[PDB]
């Protein structure tokens, strides 16, 4: 009853990148 | 999206990817080049060097200051002036493009937006049969482009094709082939049916046929419907172009596969317009299906319908947008050269052409929707639905069957399912598991499908336990297979569906047991989860799906570690995490206002010292308990009727509620107010206001604005404001209490002499339970307090706790909504064993009765280890008899007791004349309706007058109306 | 601009050789599994969170035996999950440790015997 | 007459033909 | 039918509204006063009583 | 004080969709309404008072005009 979900456990998805870090980081956005 | 639930938000976010990605050059190219009327001037973008830069403000700012969080286009333009033949180059700012948060939101004036999905019909040829009034069968079909439009064809009676551009409009086959460069020659041998197509030529559209000129006047004559002979010249193909074929017979690449396909071609996949064979085949396909070859085509299969994504409408609004810049730099050239000046390239462009385009799109196109902020499952599930009545089978897996609008549009607004995706033609896609045979690599087994590939596939929903004396693969199934319902071997079965959660959305995947449940009451069971309001103190369900993890995590509500490392420290504001030498503050949402006034709260997950890694929860927001949603409270239930009070939905509660704070939610109002400049002067902000009470005015400061921290009521002045002198104060409407939290002033920096001046006061109301709200569980079973007792008045268990609502039991037979029974009694058991349950729905695919082998064991172990015999009575499970707390008699009927997860939630004229009551109907009325009447009339040169006639001695008066 | 998700590297026999023969400073943790074995997945949750514990205290590494086959052979794996406690000290013998153990084990190694 | 008179926004006129054509329960 | 005592109000010094923060306190000042309400006291005595944290 | 003295006697229509009740003053803020039944209409003069207590009112119209059913008759809990 006082569990905390791990959000990294086998069941879930990889953690969502911030939209912005993902851009920048492809190439796309320029500081 | 192959082994485990995807992000429910990644539809918005691979789609403003691919708009970013590849969606800005396929607009920034078709960008034409600029030249004068003298060709001297003549004004380029060097589209290869375009850039978008980071936005200046943060996502938090631009919802304070009400702006717009944006990025800014820079390209390189070229400009030569062929007078001194240089060349100069300047990085040309276009203007501003929109962006998304992770959560798939916009912030366009401060206001969060989300783009839904829109379904349409697909581009391509589709072959329709209508039956005429006289019930002959006549045969159609139908080309749609990329834009929406058609080119339809038909077989009339005297088996004539006509080309119906229009309701009003036809034209001949023939005509129509022969102005796009198709001689009669070649037609008749090429089509199945020559004789029919020379039965039909008449000797003067003979000699129109014979050249292509004469053919492109004849067809603008029926097209237009002109009276007159047209000259041909190249202004009237350009005319004719944009109309016709720029919007009608451009294909595009979905609609030439489309065509391709269905037509059986082979015309390469490059080619988006459409060819005089394709028209030539239509032609042909037509004939042959009224004689009985083939099949007609459904335009309700989703393998005929697209999906048009947040990246479809935002390309369109920027190419949209790249029209109207080359008419402002068409304008501008123009005047440059009139002055006889050169021209920077900047002062050709203008950013408002992009920032105005935008704006424009979010505030006032249907597909973009002011984010629903009641709770953190409104926030995950509006982005996810579909925007248009019959269920198809081409939806199972892709469109959930159940989560519908109820009113009008039921069946126009659907939702998309949990595991479906956008494949690469604008189709949704459902994942299946694929049993392949001994010999083949088969690296991945789970495949992705589309809907035209469903058909042709034997998907199986059963399982593989069951054997007799032969061997498993002859055991039988239900499978689906091209749309209908079979019971095939296993060994004939091709693909498995095995997600649990795979055929519906995220509402109806929160509702526990709801295989228990008529579907009717799982589609009202998600609209009111959606109208639930997060409460002060938030407690997770006993029972639960499973899925309530995946929406906690994907709202956004609480907060992420975005790094690993270790906590330092925590307060309510910041919790501040270390890791690998970078050190990180995260500020805390703390009473902020949401879109439908609801509370939104951060508190702490963590403490000192405590190693997180990336994508680890450090604090919970509100409807958020340990990283799952949490909507509601477990509370002490009976089912049974008490005195009327329960009467239907109403429902009767115990004091305890109230006063135990179990359904006490915060609510903070923002009153605003603006200053405007009057023709007689500014308006004026200050405390003294003429003629008013100090009383009224103690609330306010030496400025004229309500003081931080006050306690308003009603009437009591919250801005004083003067208008050039009158009372124009900010007063608190009726309904209105609460303490003043926060005071916003700022002015918007504008170009003009006065700059207005916005204030906003936001008041927080804490609001517990009440007679007349409305409560509800998971399965449909809605309710209004009508009662609220004392504690020592309500039915009481075997362990002496009274009950804290009494549910009226005649509520589930008529609903047909038995999971509410099963959830409260597993509920009580969890409480008991400490204990929590979380179920994915369909768990008798194990076994017969699995939920009450389930809910029975349970309980059973909670009688037993806790020594509660009532728990458990082997005479009657699940019920007990319990006691009346007015007179300590037992109720002579053992009653179903139980912890279930409770939400609380955000003619006339006949019928008057019909009992004679002239004079009531006389006053409910009241003439100025009439008076009105007469001068509308008048204005249609009609006079109506109303003369009585006196009984008494006949004289004619006429009434002053 | 976007952290990495994992913590732990995959590493080959041969890099697995260079960095035991040359100089190390911190405990080398050495962990051999395989994407089929259930128990593995259990195990790839601890190292990730014994790698943010000890961010430089120690060196946290992987190797696949569908890769290493004969390698993890050789180095005595006798089962999944196999763990390797290496010394910074050359003298001081490797600890392989065999199951799931609790994290909580695993840190008494590294601080008292690493 | 046919098609009917447009304005900017491609809105057709209106002319005058057009313009004239909680509870609770309680149980004592 | 049966009577207890308990803190029926709280007065701070230098507090805006009740859902402010206070520095050097890791709770807030929402926070106080539920930590306050749960405060068991008994007394046998009647009358509005006065009590001080300082 | 007042405002109970002038109501009562006064019928209101509260919209067999519209009917005439007398009214009392009730604690909270809800409309409560028996088991077997939002616009409210006062009437104002002496001639719609007396239509809505002679005419309108829940005890007169017991049949229904359709067939001469009861339309009262007790359901469900009762």
């Amino acid at each position: 009853p006082d569990a905390v979900m791990d959000f990294r456990g086998p069941d879930f998805h990889e953690p969502t990148p911030n939209m912005l870090s993902y851009l920048k980081e492809n190439c796309k956005v320029i500081s | 999206g192959t082994s485990t639930i995807p992000g429910f938000n990644q539809i918005q976010f691979e789609g403003f990817y691919r708009f970013i990605d590849q969606g800005l050059i396929e607009e920034l190219s078709k960008f034409p080049k600029i030249e004068d009327i003298d060709h001297e001037i003549e004004f380029q973008l060097f589209v290869e060097t375009y850039q978008l830069v980071e936005p200046l403000i943060k996502e938090r700012d631009a919802v304070y200051e009400s702006l717009t969080y944006s990025s800014e286009l820079y390209v390189s333009a070229g400009l030569i002036w062929k007078t001194n033949r240089n060349m100069q180059e300047q990085r040309i700012f276009i203007g501003n493009i929109p962006l998304m948060n992770s959560l798939g939101t916009f912030i366009v004036n401060g206001i969060y937006r989300v783009v839904i999905n829109q379904i349409l019909q697909s581009p391509g040829i589709y072959y329709q049969s209508e039956l005429d009034h006289n019930g002959i069968s006549v045969y159609t079909g139908t080309i749609i482009s990329d834009w929406g439009g058609r080119l339809e064809l038909e077989i009339d009676k005297k088996a004539r094709i006509w080309a119906r551009v229009s309701r009003k409009q036809k034209i001949s086959i023939l005509v129509l082939s022969s102005a796009m460069g198709s001689n009669l020659r070649e037609i008749l041998e090429n089509v199945c049916y020559p004789e029919i197509f020379l039965s039909f030529l008449t000797d003067k559209e003979k000699k129109k046929i014979g050249s292509k000129e004469n053919a492109i006047l004849e067809f603008y004559q029926q097209f237009s419907c002109v009276g007159g002979d047209p000259i041909f010249s190249e202004s009237l193909c350009k005319e004719l172009q944009k109309k016709f074929f720029h919007q009608r017979c451009e294909l595009g690449r979905i609609g030439r596969r489309n065509i391709n396909w269905r037509l059986n071609l082979n015309i390469p996949q490059n080619n988006i317009f459409l060819l005089p064979r394709d028209i030539l085949a239509a032609a042909d396909h037509l004939i042959g299906m009224k004689f009985g070859m083939g099949t007609l085509d459904d335009m309700n299969h989703l393998k005929n319908k697209r999906i048009r994504s947040v990246a479809d409408l935002l390309q369109d609004q920027l190419g949209l947008a790249l029209a109207r810049l080359e008419n402002v730099v068409k304008g501008t050239i123009g005047g440059a050269i009139r002055h006889k000046l050169i021209p920077t390239p900047q002062n050709l462009v203008t950013s408002t052409p992009l920032t105005t385009t935008y704006e424009s799109f979010f505030g006032l196109h249907p597909l973009s929707q002011v984010l629903d902020r009641t709770n953190p499952l409104t926030q995950i599930v509006h982005g996810r639905k579909l925007s248009y009545r019959d269920i198809h089978p081409s939806h199972y897996g892709r469109i959930c069957p159940i989560d519908t609008s109820e009113g009008i549009n039921v069946g126009l607004i659907g939702s998309l399912s949990i595991h479906a995706r956008i494949g690469d033609w604008g189709s949704l896609e459902s994942p299946f598991y694929e049993l392949v045979e001994k010999s083949k690599k088969a690296q991945i087994r789970m495949l992705f499908l589309s809907p035209s590939q469903d058909e042709y596939y034997m998907i199986a929903a059963g399982n593989s336990l069951a054997l007799n004396r032969g061997i498993q693969e002859e055991q039988v199934v239900p499978a689906r297979y091209r749309q209908e319902f079979l019971t095939i071997a296993w060994e004939e079965v091709h693909l498995r569906s095995i997600f649990p959660f795979q055929y519906f959305s995220i509402g109806a995947s929160l509702i526990p047991f709801i295989e228990h449940n008529d579907a009717n009451r799982a589609l009202m069971s998600s609209n009111m989860q959606r109208q639930a309001v997060p409460l002060s103190r938030s407690e997770k369900c006993i029972v639960g799906t499973g899925l309530e993890r995946q929406v906690a995590l994907d709202s956004g509500v609480p907060a992420i570690a975005e790094h690993e490392g270790k906590i330092l420290y925590t307060d309510t504001e910041k919790i501040i995490l270390s890791g690998n030498e970078n050190t990180l503050s995260i500020p805390l949402i703390m009473y902020q206002r949401s879109n439908k006034n609801t509370c939104m709260h951060q508190k702490p997950q963590v403490r000192r010292g405590k190693c997180i890694k990336k994508g680890q929860i450090l604090a919970d927001g509100a409807a958020t308990v340990g990283g799952e949603l949490a909507l509601g409270k477990n509370v002490l239930v009976a089912y049974m009727p008490w005195e009327g009070y329960n009467f239907e939905d109403a429902v009767l509660i115990s004091e305890c509620l109230v006063y135990g704070d179990i359904y006490t939610s915060f609510h903070i109002r923002k009153y605003e107010i603006q200053t405007h400049v009057t023709t007689q002067g500014p308006e004026r902000i200050t405390k003294e206001i003429p003629h008013l009470e100090g009383r009224l005015l103690r609330n306010l400061d030496k400025n004229g604005i309500v003081m931080l921290g006050s306690w308003v009521e009603t009437g009591d002045i919250l801005v004083g404001k003067l208008t050039p002198s009158k009372e124009t104060c900010l007063k608190l409407p009726i309904g209105g209490r609460g303490r003043v939290i926060d005071v916003r002033w700022v002015q918007k920096k504008g170009g003009s002499s006065y700059n207005p001046e916005i204030i906003r006061v936001y008041i927080s109301q804490k609001r517990e339970i009440k007679v007349g709200d409305k409560v509800a569980g998971r399965h449909g079973n809605k309710g209004i307090i009508s009662k609220i007792l004392p504690r020592q008045d309500m039915p009481y268990l075997q362990d002496g706790r009274p009950v804290d609502m009494v549910f009226n039991p005649l509520g589930v037979p008529s609903r047909m909504n038995v999971g509410q029974i099963f959830e409260c009694s597993l509920g009580l058991a969890g409480s008991l064993l400490d204990r929590h349950y979380r179920i994915a729905p369909f768990d008798e695919r194990y076994e017969q009765e699995a939920s009450r082998k389930l809910v029975f064991s349970e309980l059973y172990e909670a009688s037993k280890q806790t020594a509660n015999p009532w728990v458990f009575e082997p005479e009657y499970p699940g019920k007990s008899r319990i006691f009346d707390g007015r007179t300590g008699d037992p109720f002579e009927q053992p009653v179903i007791i139980g912890k279930p997860y409770i939400l609380k939630l955000i003619m006339e004229v006949w019928a008057l004349e019909g009992f004679g009551v002239a004079h009531i109907l006389q006053e409910m009325l009241t003439p100025e309706s009439f008076r009105l009447l007469v001068r509308e009339l008048r204005s249609l040169a009609l006079e109506l007058n109303h003369f009585l006639v006196s009984e008494k001695n006949f004289q004619i008066n006429r009434k002053e109306v | 601009f976007v952290r990495e998700d994992y913590l732990v590297r995959k590493l080959s026999a041969q890099e697995l050789q260079d960095l035991v023969k040359g100089e190390r400073k911190v405990p080398l943790i050495v962990d051999f599994y395989a994407t089929w074995c259930g128990p593995c997945i259990l195990m790839a949750q601890e190292l990730e969170m014994l790698a943010v514990e000890y961010e430089s205290n120690a060196m946290i590494v992987k190797v696949d035996t569908d890769d290493e086959y004969e390698f993890a052979r050789d180095m005595q794996v006798r089962g999944l999950p196999t763990l390797f406690f290496i010394s910074p000290d050359p003298s001081k013998d490797a600890i392989r440790t065999e199951g799931l153990i609790p994290l909580q084990m695993m840190r008494d190694i590294i601080d008292n015997d690493m | 007459r046919g098609q009917p008179m447009r304005d900017g926004h491609n809105k057709v006129y209106k002319s005058f033909s057009d313009v004239i054509e909680v509870i609770v329960v309680g149980p004592s | 039918e049966i009577e207890g005592t308990c803190i029926t109000r709280a007065k701070f010094e230098n507090i805006p509204h009740d859902y402010s923060n206070i520095v050097g306190i890791q709770e807030s000042v929402h926070e106080i006063l539920m930590n306050l309400n749960e405060i068991v006291l008994k007394s046998n005595l009647y009358g509005t009583r006065n009590a001080l944290i300082c | 004080e007042i405002l109970q003295e002038v109501m009562q006697g006064h019928p209101v229509l509260l919209n067999l969709g519209i009917q005439s009740f007398q009214p009392i003053l009730v604690e909270g803020r809800t409309i409560c309404l028996h088991p077997l039944v939002m616009a409210v209409h006062v009437p104002l003069s002496l001639e719609a008072q007396a239509e809505a207590r002679l005419l309108m009112f829940s005890h007169m119209n017991l049949l229904s005009p359709a067939i001469g059913d009861p339309i009262s008759v007790p359901t469900q809990d009762m």
